[PDB]
């Protein structure tokens, strides 16, 4: 996953 | 009975949260083990498989079926002290336990005040280019 | 920490002791008092009156020389606080939480115990009441 | 010292 962006 | 406040530190509410998670059986990152690694779910409209973990506060958006939520936690958000939790809740004394409520009560200004600085930067960078636009 | 879990702190009970008269010179000050578990309950009526929070026996009639903790062993040797040895703070949450289902229990048998008791009262004046019809008065 | 009444 990723950081909210 | 425990406060609502509180009620984060059990891993049992956690995994409640995660209403239509779509990630299940066969997959590394269930339910049960987005909530052993401290996660929450923050579905959105927009962001609709959105995870926040309680006590850094980090935000992941972007889950595949492979990813082991504990190995994402430390990438993302290493300084989480959750992480170096080892014993089960109930074997945390209070003191430890009361410990642990106050670093979360610092996570969670300290994350409010980075909201707040993106939001201002946000306006500023709006009104420059009205400026800039006025300007010409 | 919660309203709720308040009365498990020392510090909590010892406030309660508003108007507490038996200070120092006494062996039941309020120090020592809520060392043994007690908090402050007074009313028009038992100024005095002083309660554990975790058995809910109720005491009254207080004298100076009372050691708190003797006290209330006599009168309610059954209360697990009395057991309890650690500090509020070294306590595991498994513990705490042992404990704090006690009192829920405790609290439980308590208000059960007096409904039982105001039932009986009124079952009592609706039987004489009848017994006197049937005297033919 | 006493119980209630
Ligand atoms: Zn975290
Ligand atoms: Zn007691």
């Amino acid at each position: 996953a990723r950081t909210k962006q | 009975t425990l406060p609502p406040a509180w009620q984060p530190f059990l891993k049992d509410h956690r995994i409640s949260t995660f209403k239509n998670w779509p990630f299940l059986e066969g997959c590394a990152c269930t339910p049960e083990r987005m909530a052993e690694a401290g996660f929450i779910h923050c579905p959105t409209e927009n962001e609709p498989d959105l995870a926040q973990c309680f006590f850094c506060f980090k935000e992941l958006e972007g889950w595949e079926p492979d990813d082991d939520p504990i190995e994402e936690h430390k990438k993302h958000s290493s300084g989480c002290a959750f992480l170096s939790v080892k014993k089960q809740f109930e074997e945390l004394t209070l003191g430890e336990f009361l410990k642990l409520d106050r670093e979360r009560a610092k996570n969670k200004i300290a994350k409010e005040t980075n909201n707040k600085k993106k939001e201002f930067e946000e306006t500023a960078k709006k009104v420059r280019r009205a400026i800039e636009q006025l300007a010409a």
